[PDB]
């Protein structure tokens, strides 16, 4: 499954700095913390290396429960947790993991470059011929994860007398996708985050962002 | 001058160079032959030498005729405050034909020397007088262009006058006047005023000689106001296959809102031909422009029409010789006779008729019912005329239409729902998607005049119940939902089934109309054909003595003017008693099989057909002689007296 | 030497002074009062009574609102320090001020640009909100070209780069790259906003316009809800598809291209940096409140304390005023005789009943609909008039005048970010209130399906322009039908008289015959009241209650969920089963469960008018008695 | 390589996409026939330099290649718009779509509505590695 | 090259050649110039311009 759920009412009962240091830093921890269930289920299985090569650690039971409504930028690049109704969800696309590129002048292929889910990895020159040419990726070496954007907005028993539902759209990465479905209730524990491409620099724009919310922890209610 | 700040006139466009040519080897303006002294010299002479040789009292309120009227205008701008001079060029005309000439073929450099001038004047005198800014000039009245499409490109950025109908008015445009640049470094902060339509940038701070550090701050300028107006011009002068026309419009600072939708206008401004970029996004400029009028005087007055609702809210319309005679008009014994056959001279013999019109265009009393929580009520008097083709039912409406200003028309099915209400049209100068109105809102607070109400599909008829009940219009669609105002009042004009009355038929049946909207209408006249040989010879004499061809329509506005302005009739005792005696008659003969029943729609037709003849009368006080005439009225359209229970 | 603004600087000291020494009655500091709640996260406003200013000091008034928009920031920074002396906030906390209770108030078409920058307060009806987007207000760029740090660059209302990079000896001027991490945001909301019914001018369409709400007000103004909003007139700049050229932006330097590099053209306009002016005006506003609020101050406790005490004992009166019922009645219908009926189905309407979801997920409908159908000029345009105008969320809207999208949902696309903006619809509008719809039977059967489909599961689904949504619509339904041919037959039934589909007419709880009888009794009292009504305008009207007692009754009793007791069980089976005994001469209508649900219903909201916490048989009477008195019988020669 | 099920509900024109091509410089004419294109949904950075500069020491301009039509071997190539199977849709849900690209024998094998199984290999569109699609690193899929 | 293109390819990055033909020249000449004898100090090696 290559997937670790861990309580956080427990991570918190154990090791309260950690819990507080989630919300604050989420990416940085859950990078941590991936490594180190890497390391220990490593240990205790040395034969699983070979499959996936990773392990998501995912965090259930976030005490604050935060509303589609009531996200502000206050909360921007923290672990948030909402609960709504998924409205879209489009089909299961591979993403660039690690992608390797062809450089297409002299055929050398260009390690792997870990991409990131906030910038187009790009490369600069061949480190054979010292070209900045055009480059391909090369899908065969390349190693792709699933990504499934769906949006998720308030369900309407949650919703005010006078108001409409507000919505937001999160990233299902390689271990969630097709883990909720259109209509599925489900709590979502996933970064609110911003810094990827969204921002308005175009005419006629004031410069606001798009936000998403990088789902860490998809449970649905039923 | 007194120091006051002279305002920047966009009206005028962006300035030129101004260059000055010596005409020998005086000294004209480059292109021009103005000479701006001499044409300042000879306006200040014009404005305090000018009198009006055959003016009128009457035309002229509140002027001392003797004394030179433009300096009475630059007193009257003392009193008052506001720096705006009204200047006529037929007054212009008349005093000196070249300067006349001059002002009309080159606006955007004689009107500042007028200006100018104006300032001189008016700070030699009044000294001391305080203003927001210095005295600005509009001319108005130049030789009308009859239409707009005999302008030739030899006629480009000069002044003219138009007359047209205000079909849609856009929103304010901020008009950048003087950027606020700040240095980023040192925050040193400068201004710099639009030289030609450009603004040239700092690109060096003064205070610390940074390169490309002072910023635009775009909320800290000067900026102006600007108004596109789409017109429909209303030319004169119609040759063969020509269609109507549509012309845009710009209002600068203080035109702005200054028409809506509905009035028609004479506009006064320069006929401004511009480029038009290929796209958005490049500077090519197509070898074809595009014309445009920069507005300089909206003229709300006309000769054949009745007065605007802003010429009425405006105290001082009358002067009080006219106020005294219209008052002795009023209590002439027969006043209401007279203005029914003032109205429409060239119908022969329909008192009737001609008396509900009156009393549609008088209205009824203006109510406020916000208090009571029972929506408002329609003041307007809804007219129907029913009779065959023969008949000067269209003649009617059409008379109504060019004479009531806001006057609106429709005819059989030329007329949709929406084309009624409102639609979403893109704007074809700023590529934007705006609303649109139809012709009862464009008639808000006027009259639509709807011949062939009988061929009329049920999808746009069922507009009008909105329409005659509530006076308002609520459009709901994707875009946007809003209740419009149409307070219109509404002149139907319908056909008899087999386009004629056939006495073998009763008369609801003869109309075929639903009782919703036969009781929505306040009047209904049933212009029969009386098989009379007196009348067919009057009226044959009447249209061939119109063929071999009173009280005047002057006194006629001012009348109807002033009793919209000041009288407000009320319920009287004697009237309520008298409305509620009349209403329990008319249920009781309405109550029969073919008759047009009655309802409290009916009672309340009564109350305000009874607020109207007070109005008529100036009486301010609804009484028992105009329930009688209402009802008198009420009866004699519909010709209760003349069916009978067995109806037919 | 980092040029001082003298005037904003003296501003700042003054408020900071107000703020710090402004006392109200009591004679406490109520600005350190109310500041002692900025240190919680989420709250970084204070709000700031204009009125308050004014006393404390006019001249600092009449400053701050004749150049309100330059001087803001120094009073956020004059707040920032007024907070920090005091308390522990985090350093790179913003803090801002809004005001309220400003004097006077504009109108729309008042907004001119001479009005720009300087506070001002406006009245509008909200057209539809905008998501809640971060927005970019100071960010810290870097240089692609000497990886130079550009701190503090501020965004004005557009995306801006730094004019020029710092490096002396670097001209860069394109080739730059946010640093978000760096970058301060704020919360940003855009609410279209249209000019109110009021201030229309002749033939005009109200005019539209977009207000900015920033942190703390960004989630206060609703659409259809009539607000007064107090900020500042600005000019965003746009990228207008003006066909012709107007103003331009360009260097005063007096460069010159060589020969191969003329200054010419697109080249050229790149070179002399030539760009265009186009603004459109915008509203930047500091605070929003409700212009007529319902409360001078959401369970029945919240809208206690919300409630004064003054209209907290008005409300206590009327609920312990025996005879309420007829008051209330009389009081929302003063200018219509007769149709006692009527108003008790309308005053039950308003009032609603309990809706319940069952353990299967069923949603009972708790809010009762009711139909008038009438003679020409009966009044049937009146009730809906008077419910529309007293109800607070009440809709008004014709049979033939609306479409499908404009009477349930619209969907447009987020002009500013990638998400999608519903445009609510009348039936939304009228989300947990009443819609009117006047000339019910005029109506297509393409939007006499979505009505059905509302009435029917309380919701309306839309899939339009790549959002799909399930919207909730929890509105009484008040309507208008002519019968067939205009007059309503006596010897035919209902469903004969008039066109209405059979599903539509099933789930109307209320169903209204208003015969035009031609009765001297009748025509006589309705001609007093009408002439009544005519002669003595503002007088003529005694309401035992006031509209505004009413409506805050109404929120307070809206509530209260009333039970049903064994008692009122068993009355309940009784009075259906007589009314079933009924039904066995000809009633226009037959009596099926759902006339028992209605009577459900309608004892439901009888004890909510009372603020019962248990429907009591006097109300199942009164319920029952209305339904059977509503249910006519069919009179055939 | 993958086998699916599935239903064409559409299928584009054949239309011909080139396996070689022959670039002419404009300086010196000189030819580069016979350049391997890669198969499916790819496309070719054409040469920056003329590389046969040797022949004279004045050189050629920079991007100096025009592709030669009429030297071009064009092959059929068509596109498919596979569904899933109406019976392989789990209930509450909406079918999946897929992209098929079809060569030289391939194209109009197929019409649309027939029920079809495709073996082929799952491939990312690689046409040059550059308000809505937030994603970032996702490329077109196709078989 | 400024040439307003006709919607053709453009034509090459460094298109200008130098026509000697149509050129203007005028004779130049280089001189060396060095400090007077007498007036360079005694113990100087003289400046050359
Ligand atoms: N019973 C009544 N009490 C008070 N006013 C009435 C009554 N009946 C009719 N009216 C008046 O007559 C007019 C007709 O009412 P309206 O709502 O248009 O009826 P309908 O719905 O049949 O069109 C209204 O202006 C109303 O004030
Ligand atoms: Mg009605
Ligand atoms: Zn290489
Ligand atoms: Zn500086
Ligand atoms: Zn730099
Ligand atoms: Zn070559």
């Amino acid at each position: 499954r290559e997937s670790l759920v861990v309580n956080y009412e427990d991570l918190a009962a154990r090791e309260h700095v950690l819990a507080y240091f989630l919300p604050e830093a989420p990416a940085e921890l859950l990078q941590i913390f991936d490594e180190a269930a890497l390391e220990v289920v490593l240990a205790m299985y040395p034969k699983y290396d070979r499959i996936t090569n990773h392990i998501h650690v995912r965090i259930s039971h976030l005490p604050l429960v935060e509303e589609l409504r009531s996200l502000r930028q206050l909360h921007l690049n923290q672990l948030i947790r909402t609960s709504g109704v998924v409205t879209s969800c489009t089909g299961v696309l591979p993403q660039l993991s690690m992608v390797k590129y062809n450089c297409n002048k002299c055929n050398f292929v260009l390690g792997p470059f870990c991409q990131s889910q906030n910038q187009e990895v790009k490369p600069g020159s061949c480190p054979e011929c010292q070209s900045a040419g055009p480059f391909e990726v090369n899908m065969e070496e390349t190693i792709y994860q699933n990504y499934q954007r769906i949006r998720i907005q308030e369900s309407p028993g949650k919703v005010a007398a006078g108001r409409l539902p507000r919505s937001k759209d999160a990233i299902l990465l390689a271990d969630l996708v097709d883990s909720c479905k259109p209509g599925d209730e489900i709590e979502l524990t996933g970064i609110y985050h911003n810094n990827y491409d969204g921002s308005l620099n175009t005419a006629n724009g004031f410069p606001v962002f798009a936000t998403v919310i990088l789902a860490n922890h998809v449970a649905k209610k039923d | 001058v007194r120091g006051t700040p002279v305002r920047q006139r966009p009206d005028l466009g962006s300035a030129q160079k101004g260059l000055q040519v010596d005409l020998q080897s005086k000294l004209v303006i480059w292109g021009t032959d103005v000479n701006v002294a001499a044409c300042k010299e000879n306006f200040q002479r014009f404005l305090q030498r000018f009198i009006d040789p055959l003016a009128k009292e009457e035309e002229n309120v509140g002027i001392d005729i003797t004394e030179p009227l433009y300096m009475q205008r630059l007193g009257e701008i003392n009193v008052i405050g506001e720096p705006f001079l009204n200047v006529n060029c037929e007054h212009i005309k008349s005093f000196d034909k070249n300067l006349y000439r001059q002002l009309i073929s080159y606006p955007q450099e004689v009107i500042p020397t007028f200006d100018m001038a104006v300032n001189e004047i008016f700070f030699d005198r009044y000294p001391d007088s305080i203003l927001e800014h210095q005295i600005q000039v509009r001319p108005f009245n130049a030789l009308k262009t009859k239409n707009m499409r005999n302008l030739n490109p030899e006629d480009i950025d000069q002044l003219i006058t138009i007359s047209g109908m205000v079909i849609r008015t856009s929103q304010l445009i901020p008009e950048m006047q003087e950027a606020f640049f700040q240095c980023q470094v040192c925050a040193h902060t400068t201004r710099v005023e639009m030289d030609r339509g450009r603004i040239a940038e700092p690109s060096v701070c003064g205070r610390c000689h940074t390169t490309h550090s002072m910023a635009l701050i775009h909320n800290r300028s000067l900026f102006s106001d600007k108004q596109m107006i789409k017109l429909q011009e209303s030319p004169e002068d119609m040759p063969a296959g020509q269609t109507p026309h549509t012309v845009i419009l710009f209002a600068h600072n203080d035109l702005v809102d200054k028409v809506q939708p509905g009035d028609r206008v004479n506009v006064t401004g320069i006929y401004r031909a511009v480029p038009i970029r290929v796209n958005p996004r490049v500077s090519n400029v197509k070898s074809v422009y595009k014309t445009h009028i920069d507005v300089i005087h909206y003229r709300k007055t006309d000769a054949k029409r009745l007065h605007g609702l802003d010429e009425e809210a405006e105290q001082k319309l009358f002067s009080e010789k006219r106020v005294e005679l219209l008052k002795e008009l009023s209590r002439k014994p027969d006043i209401y006779e007279r203005l029914a056959s003032a109205l429409a001279p060239s119908i022969y013999e329909h008192e009737d008729i001609k008396k509900g019109i009156l009393l549609q265009l008088f209205g009824g009393t203006r109510k406020d019912f916000s208090h009571t929580g029972r929506g408002k009520f329609r003041a307007e008097i809804n007219i129907l005329l029913c009779g065959d083709p023969g008949t000067s039912k269209s003649q009617l409406l059409q008379y109504v239409y060019n004479l009531v200003p806001r006057g609106q028309y429709t005819s059989g099915k030329g007329s949709s729902a929406v084309g009624l209400t409102a639609y979403v049209m893109k704007d074809p100068e700023t590529r934007q998607l705006v609303l649109q109105t139809g012709a009862l809102v464009l008639s808000d607070n006027g009259i639509c005049c709807i011949d062939e109400f009988d061929k009329m599909n049920e999808s746009t008829r069922s507009v009008l119940h909105e329409v005659m009940e509530q006076q308002t219009l609520s459009i709901a669609k994707a875009g946007i939902i809003c209740q419009l105002n149409a307070r219109t009042s509404v002149l139907a004009a319908a056909n008899p089934i087999e386009s004629q009355w056939n006495p073998k038929k009763t008369t609801i049946e003869n109309i075929q109309l639903p009782h919703t909207l036969l009781s929505r209408f306040d009047l209904i006249f049933l212009m029969l054909d009386p098989q009379d040989e007196a009348y067919d010879r009057r009226l044959a004499h009447h249209l061939v003595a119109l063929y071999y061809q009173l009280l005047d329509m002057a006194v006629l506005k001012d009348y109807i003017a002033y009793a919209h302005s000041t009288i407000m009739p009320r319920l009287s005792e004697e009237a309520s008693q008298a409305l509620i005696e009349a209403y329990v008659d008319m249920r009781k003969i309405g109550s029969s099989r073919g008759m047009v029943s009655a309802y409290p729609r009916q009672l309340e037709s009564l109350i305000r057909l009874a607020e109207a003849h007070a109005k008529v009368r100036l009486s301010n006080k609804v009484e028992a002689i105009d329930v009688e005439e209402a009802k008198r009225l009420h009866r004699e359209a519909l010709k209760q007296s003349a069916t009978d229970p067995r109806t037919g | 030497l980092e040029v001082r603004d003298e005037v904003a600087e003296k501003c700042q000291k003054l408020f900071l002074d107000f703020l710090e020494e402004f006392q109200s009655s009591d004679g406490e500091i109520k600005y350190l009062q109310l500041a002692e709640e900025l240190i919680r996260p989420e709250r970084n406003t204070l709000v700031v009574s204009f009125v308050d200013l004014e006393q404390f000091n006019q001249q600092l008034s009449t400053t701050i609102q004749e150049e309100f928009y330059r001087v803001y920031p120094y009073l956020c920074r004059a707040l920032k320090t007024f907070v920090k002396d005091r308390k522990e906030i985090p350093l790179a906390k913003d803090f801002y001020v809004a005001f309220q209770d400003l004097p006077t108030r504009h109108k729309i078409r008042e907004l001119t640009s001479s009005r720009i920058g300087l506070l001002t307060r406006i009245s509008g009806q909200v057209v539809r909100t905008h998501p809640v987007h971060p927005e970019l207000v100071s960010g810290t760029f870097l240089c692609l070209d000497c990886q130079t740090v550009i701190r503090d660059v501020e965004q004005q209302f557009k995306y801006t780069q730094p004019n020029i990079c710092r490096n002396p000896v670097c001209a860069n001027r394109r080739r730059f790259l946010l640093d978000t991490n760096k970058s301060r945001f704020v919360d940003f909301q855009k609410v279209r906003i249209q000019e109110t019914q009021a201030e229309l001018p002749r033939g005009s369409i109200p005019r539209s316009l977009e207000v900015i709400l920033r942190a703390e007000a960004v989630e206060s103004a609703q659409a259809g809800d009539k607000c007064d909003f107090t900020g500042t007139l600005i000019v965003v700049p746009d990228v207008s598809k003006l066909s012709t050229p107007g103003a331009r932006a360009e260097t005063n330097s007096r460069v010159s291209g060589v020969d191969g590099y003329e200054t010419e053209g697109i080249r050229g306009l790149r070179a002399l940096g030539v760009r265009d002016l186009s603004y459109r005006l915008v509203f930047l506003a500091c605070c929003v409140a409700p212009t007529n609020p319902r409360f001078g101050g959401q369970t029945a406790e919240s809208i206690k304390n919300q409630m004064t005490v003054k209209e907290w004992e008005k409300v206590f009166e009327m609920s312990q005023d025996k005879n309420l019922y007829h008051n209330l009645c009389t009081s929302l219908f003063p200018t219509i005789h007769g149709n006692d009926e009527v108003k008790r189905g309308v005053l039950l309407m308003l009032f609603g009943g309990v809706p319940k979801t069952t353990g299967e997920g069923t949603s009972l409908r708790g809010d009762i609909n009711v139909c008038i159908v009438g003679d020409p000029s009966t009044a049937k345009s009146q009730f809906l008039k008077h419910v529309e105008e007293f109800s607070p969320r009440a809709v008004y809207t014709s049979g033939k005048a609306s479409s499908a999208a404009g009477l349930t949902a619209a969907v447009v696309r987020d002009e500013e970010s990638h998400e999608f903006v519903i445009e609510a619809g009348a039936l939304m509008l009228a989300d947990n209130g009443v819609c009117c719809i006047d000339e019910f039977d005029k109506m297509d059967v393409r939007d006499q399906v979505a009505i059905h489909e509302a009435m029917e599961q309380q919701t309306i689904s839309i899939t339009k322009a790549g959002v799909k949504a399930t919207l909730n619509a929890r509105t009484s339904i008040l309507a208008a039908a002519n019968p067939i041919s205009g007059h309503y037959d006596r010897s035919k039934s209902l469903k004969q008289n008039i066109n209405l589909s059979a599903p539509i007419m099933s789930r109307f709880d209320l169903f209204f015959i208003l015969v035009d009888e031609c009765n001297e009794v009748t025509d006589y009292a309705i001609a007093r009241r009408i002439v009544d009504l005519h002669s003595r305008i503002e007088e003529s009207i005694d309401r035992v209650y006031s509209l505004d007692d009413i409506r805050r009754y109404l929120l307070f009793a809206r509530q209260f969920k009333p039970k049903i007791s064994k008692e009122s069980e068993d009355f309940i089976v009784e009075q259906y089963k007589h009314l079933r005994q009924r039904d066995g001469t000809k009633s226009s209508w037959r009596i099926t469960v759902r006339q028992l649900e209605s009577m459900i219903r309608l004892s439901e909201a009888m004890a909510r008018m009372h603020c019962c916490d248990e429907v009591q048989p006097k109300h199942v009477k009164e319920a029952f008695r209305l339904l059977n008195k509503s249910i006519i019988r069919v009179e055939t020669p | 390589l993958v086998k699916i099920p599935g239903i064409i509900i559409a299928a584009s024109a054949v239309r011909a996409k080139a396996t070689r091509i022959s670039i002419q410089c404009r300086s010196c004419r000189n030819t580069l026939t016979n350049i391997a294109m890669r198969p499916g949904l790819e496309g070719y950075a054409l040469p920056r330099k003329c590389n046969t500069d040797q022949a004279g020491r004045p050189k050629c301009p920079l991007d100096p290649y025009f592709i030669m039509p009429d030297k071009c071997k064009c092959v059929d190539f068509q596109t498919l718009k596979l569904q899933e199977l109406p019976d392989a849709v789990p209930h509450g849900e909406m079918p999946r779509h897929m992209q098929l690209y079809c060569d030289r024998y391939l194209c109009d094998k197929v019409v649309p509505g027939n029920r079809v199984t495709i073996m082929g290999i799952y491939s990312i569109k690689k046409f040059g590695l550059t308000r809505d699609r937030v994603g970032v690193g996702i490329r077109s899929s196709y078989i």
